[PDB]
């Protein structure tokens, strides 16, 4: 993860940068809490 | 009643309020039933039908023409909107700007009159003359039998004024100018300078007229000699290129101040027609310099003892003597050249 | 002295292909890109048609090939080796005629200027009084001229005035006739004009002499 | 008929969403013409798009996956020159008149005065032009001190 | 100052029951000292009043002197000088026995031999002369010496004083018939302009002069186009005859250009116009 765009109080909206193929943007969903999640490291992108 | 009345205008609001929203809904729709296409680069007009297109960052394919095009425009190099799934030409897209060529031409603030240039009235003959009339007036030329001119060189001491000269043309005219830092061409590796000027001629050929005004061609208008270093062979190299590339309603104008250094081949009636030597201002045109840079006794009094030099040095005293009358202003003349020497 | 404007003259009276380069336009900054391009240049020609290449302004690439001591410079002289072998090498060529145009034909490699390759090695000389003539006439024609003036003076006046510095003479007379409001440049106009273009330097510091 | 427009409301609100399916991708805007925008995606592609607006040439935007839509006398001095300027700019602008190198050997304690008077901190020309692009601008090697 | 204007009515007086040269003298001290102390006021009132004085007088072979001396004096201020030739022009249009109003004249130019604060004065001045000369029963050299003025590297005031300045030049070229220049010049101008408020006289008078230098040279079309401007103009459409005299003349040189898609073109436009009065003539 690159960025979570302020997090935009809800709907977060993170930014990712999925190594030598494209960079996203995402909502996740399905974690605990949008801001214990992640900041700025590895993470697991659902495939579709 | 006006109550009435009163609940009209604010249905007649409500109703303009939901007319800007039918805008947006128009937009939405757009949005939904378009979609983007491919940028790519024409490289052969194969069969009437047929066109080699190279998409750029990828293959290259042979595409199909749709009907509301026109094939005589579409020419090897032109860029082209492929579709996505098809890939036919939709449509044509004009030459790519080089980000040096959009910073060169497209940010240029011109807006100086003739009456901003006090004194060199000649050398605003000549100029003018060469620049515009053959653009406005060609006519003139054809009756004579003379070819159009091309360029001119505009040589001068280091400020008597040649940028703002350019400048005045280029507003009168109200054409695309083009200005270089010619000192900005020289590059470090090994023909980059060569390509900068080949697009620079390119955008010139392109949108016409245009005048192309390239300062302190002591650089980059170097005579050739025979074995300097690798450095001063591409800056030959590229002065070689500018030479053969310097058609077609693009005036030029030069400017520097020596003409020693200046190519021979460079100097040539066929590539700088006209040679103008601006000089530093004289008294009788230095007051005018004053009196037009005020934003008359005081103005010869000042004028008596002016150290005209560098053009701008008047524009200082105007300066300075804003910053501190008759003799505010002879006292800032003073400090100017003592500061100047 | 008009080298150019004959190559021009090819492609307004040439029935073969034409490709005209400039010598500077081979060099490339990536490596080997130089060579890419005049072999993707020669081998175009080869396979199109009977083909005139002109590559103007040679002296871009072909210099002498010294020991170059360095990156660039060796670019060069790879781009210079490219062209020797691409026009005459192992595989020989066929209606691939070739015009290469230069100002300065000293510096160019010994071995681009080989029968063979360069089997011509035209001279263009500054215009003689014969040509200085014939150019006054190509150029004064399609241009209405006075009864008064006498081209024959400066026909005769001798000079290094090139075809080039010709033309703007009769370019300048007609603008200043402009000017001075008249479609018929007098005997005044052109002495100006002349002297315009002859533009003697002076204040050569007078002790050399 | 204001019901039906609700209505037309709501329509174009799930059209927003269906359209919005949030993973898109990020690409530059890269040019931009009118008769539109010619992206560069992440994915080392160029795409030109008709219909999308003030969009920087060279912004980073979102796109959809698909469809790919968007010394005291010195301390005095510098006072002087940087601050009253800007506060009374009218004030020098009254009679119609309109870089500031600092000297001092090292650590003088030139980038001291300038954090002290503190805004951009920049530490050729390309450098000069995007800092006073991005207001006071210190540059070491719009308020111009330099 | 003070005592200087109040010394210089008894030099007045004493001029005026005559004093051939020793009021010019103490005259011409007195502007020395205030030319050595740089009073350019005082040199300027002090000119003034001195050709003021000689033209109250009979000056007749002395004013010219006066003014031509003073002039080529020491290096005078250049406000002075264009205060004077401003004083000596506006007591020289009010003058009579042109003959010999010719001398003042002369001697104007020749101090005005060309400089750069006499430029305007010099223009109005030379086209004073040139109106002179071509009354005086001949204009063959009037239009010649009219046809100097550089008023584009002048630049007068606003674009009416040079722009009336070039209007004159074709005026005189075209009654000395040398349409060659009077052609340049008018490519020179720029038609645009005339789009003005008071540009009326102006406007008529020059599209004037371009369709009698049309109507030598033999075309018809651009004749056409030029009474098509003279008629939009308001003022030509301010009276029956003056409106219906270059309609007709409109619709006479549509019908005299040769028969082209411009010609049809024209002629459908001035046929839809609807305002030919429908005389039972030029309509049919
Ligand atoms: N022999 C000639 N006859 C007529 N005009 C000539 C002649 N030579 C030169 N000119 C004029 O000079 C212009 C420039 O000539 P040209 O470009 O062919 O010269 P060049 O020697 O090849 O120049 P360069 O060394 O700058 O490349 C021509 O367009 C023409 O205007
Ligand atoms: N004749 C003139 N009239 C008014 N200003 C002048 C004149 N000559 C020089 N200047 C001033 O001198 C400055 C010269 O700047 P520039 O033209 O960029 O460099 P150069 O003088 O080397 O061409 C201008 O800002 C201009 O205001």
């Amino acid at each position: 993860c690159t960025k979570i765009i302020n997090a935009d109080s809800e709907d977060p909206k993170y930014i990712i940068n999925v190594k030598q193929f494209a960079k996203f943007v995402v909502d996740l969903s399905d974690q605990v809490a949008p801001t214990d999640i992640e900041e700025g490291m590895r993470v697991g992108v659902d495939r579709n | 009643h006006k109550e009435i009345d009163g609940r009209l205008k604010e249905l007649r609001e409500q109703l303009k309020e939901l007319t800007k929203q039918y805008e947006k809904s128009e937009n939405d729709l757009k949005a939904l039933q378009s979609v983007g296409q491919i940028v790519g680069e024409v490289l052969k007009q194969l069969t009437e039908e047929k066109f080699i297109v190279k998409a750029t960052n990828g293959p290259r394919y042979v595409v199909g023409c749709r009907r509301q095009l026109d094939k005589s425009k579409l020419k090897p190099g032109t860029r082209v909107a492929l579709d996505m799934t098809t890939l036919t030409i939709m449509r044509y897209l004009p030459r790519e700007v080089d980000p040096l060529v959009y910073n060169m031409s497209h940010e240029d603030p011109g807006n100086v009159s003739y009456s901003e240039i006090g004194g060199l009235s000649e050398q605003i003959r000549e100029l003018r003359e060469v620049i515009e009339l053959p653009l406005t007036n060609p006519e003139l030329f054809q009756r004579v039998g003379i070819i159009p001119p091309k360029g001119c060189l505009l040589y001068g001491p280091p400020g008597t004024g040649k940028t703002l000269l350019a400048r005045a043309v280029a507003s009168q005219l109200d054409c695309n100018f083009l200005k270089v830092v010619s000192s900005s061409i020289v590059d470090k590796y090994i023909g980059e300078s060569a390509r900068l000027i080949r697009e620079m001629f390119n955008y010139a050929r392109d949108h016409q007229p245009c005048i192309i005004f390239m300062d302190e061609i002591d650089a980059i208008g170097g005579r050739r000699f025979s074995e300097g270093t690798s450095a001063d062979r591409e800056i030959q190299r590229t002065l070689m290129e500018l030479l053969n590339q310097m058609l077609h309603r693009v005036k030029m104008i030069m400017a520097t101040n020596r003409p020693d250094t200046l190519d021979p081949a460079l100097l040539r009636p066929g590539r700088l027609d006209r040679k103008i030597h601006i000089d530093l201002p004289n008294e009788q045109a230095r007051l005018d310099i004053l009196k037009i840079h005020a934003g008359e006794i005081d103005y010869e009094a000042i004028v008596k003892l002016s150290d005209g030099f560098n053009g701008a040095d008047l524009r200082n005293v105007c300066t300075e003597a804003g910053m501190f009358v008759q003799e505010d202003f002879m006292k800032a003349v003073r400090k100017v050249a003592d500061s100047k020497k | 002295c008009g080298k150019t404007m004959l190559a021009k003259a090819v492609a307004h009276h040439t029935t073969a292909a034409f490709i005209r380069v400039v010598g500077s336009e081979f060099v490339q900054k990536y490596l080997g890109e130089g060579p890419r391009m005049v072999r993707d240049v020669f081998r175009l020609a080869k396979e199109n048609a009977p083909a005139i290449i002109f590559i103007d302004e040679i002296d871009a690439i072909a210099t002498k090939r010294f020991d170059a001591q360095t990156g660039a410079d060796r670019e060069v002289q790879r781009i210079l080796l490219e062209l020797l072998n691409q026009m005459d090498g192992f595989d020989q060529n066929v209606n691939v005629k070739v015009i290469m145009a230069t100002n300065r034909a000293d510096t160019l490699d010994p071995a681009l200027l080989r029968p063979g390759r360069l089997d011509r090695k035209i001279e263009f000389p500054l215009p003689d009084r014969r040509q200085k003539r014939l150019i006054f006439s190509t150029i004064t024609s399609k241009m209405n001229l006075s009864e008064e003036v006498d081209l024959e003076d400066y026909v005769a006046r001798p000079d290094k005035i090139s075809g080039a510095d010709i033309n703007s003479i009769c370019q300048e007379s007609g603008m200043l006739a402009v000017r001075e409001n008249r479609y018929i440049v007098l005997a005044k106009d052109f002495e100006k004009a002349y002297k315009t273009v002859i533009k003697k330097d002076e204040q050569e510091h007078e002790f050399y002499k | 008929e204001l019901q039906a427009m609700k209505d037309k409301i709501k329509e174009n609100s799930e059209k927003i969403k269906v359209n919005k399916t949030l993973p898109y991708l990020v690409s530059n805007v890269i040019e931009l013409l009118d008769v539109c925008a010619v992206i560069k995606t992440s994915t080392r592609q160029t795409y030109f798009l008709p219909v999308i607006e003030k969009l920087k040439p060279g912004d980073l935007v979102g796109v959809n996956k698909d469809s790919y839509l968007i010394l005291d006398k010195q301390i005095q001095e510098l006072v002087e020159a940087i601050v009253l300027p800007m506060n009374h700019k009218e004030k020098f602008e009254n009679l119609g008149i309109q870089g500031v190198l600092m000297y001092g050997p090292p650590g003088t304690g030139k980038t001291l005065l300038a954090r002290a008077c503190a805004f951009l901190k920049l530490a050729g020309a390309k450098l000069v032009r995007d800092a006073f692009a991005l207001s006071i601008i210190f540059i070491d090697e719009v308020k111009v001190i330099a | 100052s003070a005592t200087v204007d109040q010394r210089l009515p008894e030099c007045a007086k004493l001029a005026k029951e005559g004093r051939l040269q020793e009021v010019i003298e103490t005259l011409l001290s007195l502007e020395k000292q205030t030319r050595t102390a740089s009073d350019m006021v005082s040199t300027s009132r002090i000119l003034v009043a001195v050709v003021k004085m000689c033209y109250e007088a009979k000056e007749w072979d002395l004013l010219n002197e006066n003014i031509m001396l003073l002039s080529k004096r020491r290096s005078q201020l250049k406000q002075a000088v264009a205060k004077m030739v401003q004083q000596c022009c506006t007591y020289v249009e009010e003058i009579t026995d042109l003959p010999i109003k010719l001398r003042l004249i002369d001697t104007l130019r020749m101090v005005t031999e060309g400089k750069i604060y006499v430029e305007i004065e010099r223009a109005r001045l030379t086209k004073t002369l040139a109106t002179i000369k071509e009354q005086n029963g001949d204009v063959k050299e009037a239009a010649s010496i009219l046809q100097e003025l550089q008023v584009e590297t002048y630049g007068s005031m606003e674009k009416k004083e040079r722009v009336e300045f070039i209007l004159e030049q074709m005026r005189l070229c075209l009654a000395v018939k040398d349409y060659i220049r009077t052609q340049i010049i008018s490519k020179k101008i720029n038609t645009k302009f005339f789009q003005e408020e008071n540009t009326e006289k102006l406007k008529l008078k020059y599209y004037n002069l371009m369709i009698q230098l049309d109507q030598h040279e033999g075309s018809y079309l651009s004749i056409c186009k030029h009474y098509r401007a003279i008629y939009d103009t308001p003022c030509i459409q301010a009276e029956s005859e003056k409106w219906q005299q270059a309609l007709k003349s409109v619709v006479l040189y549509v019908i005299l250009a040769p028969f082209d898609n411009e010609q049809s073109d024209l002629v459908h436009r001035i046929s839809g116009d609807k305002k030919l009065e429908e005389i039972p003539k030029y309509k049919d």
